[PDB]
């Protein structure tokens, strides 16, 4: 546990998870990318949708 | 090549007499160098003089 070292009242937001993402991954492998995913089947772009 | 993030160079030098061809004879790399990244690589080019 680390909930001593870096969790901070108002919510520690510095830790974050990938979520959504269209393919589950190959060992070893990290993602950075942010690209925003179509959870829904019309394709989306800009910044939000 | 690159395997679970290893990326390997076998490697060999040889003197050679011939003027446009790639010649006929049998040759085994020895293993040289291993690196550790761990990226996804799909293109590659070369650089001359």
């Amino acid at each position: 546990n680390s909930n001593n070292l870096d969790s901070k009242v108002g919510g520690n937001y510095n830790y974050l998870y990938r979520l959504f993402r269209k393919s589950n991954l190959k060992p070893f492998e990290r993602d950075i990318s942010t690209e925003i995913y179509q959870a829904g089947s019309t394709p989306c772009n800009g910044v939000e949708g | 090549k690159n395997i679970d993030g290893y990326f390997k160079i076998y490697s060999k030098h040889t003197p050679i007499n011939l003027v446009r061809d790639l010649p006929q004879g049998f040759s085994a790399l020895e293993p040289l160098v291993d690196l550790p990244i761990g990226i996804n690589i799909t293109r590659f080019q070369t650089l001359l003089a």
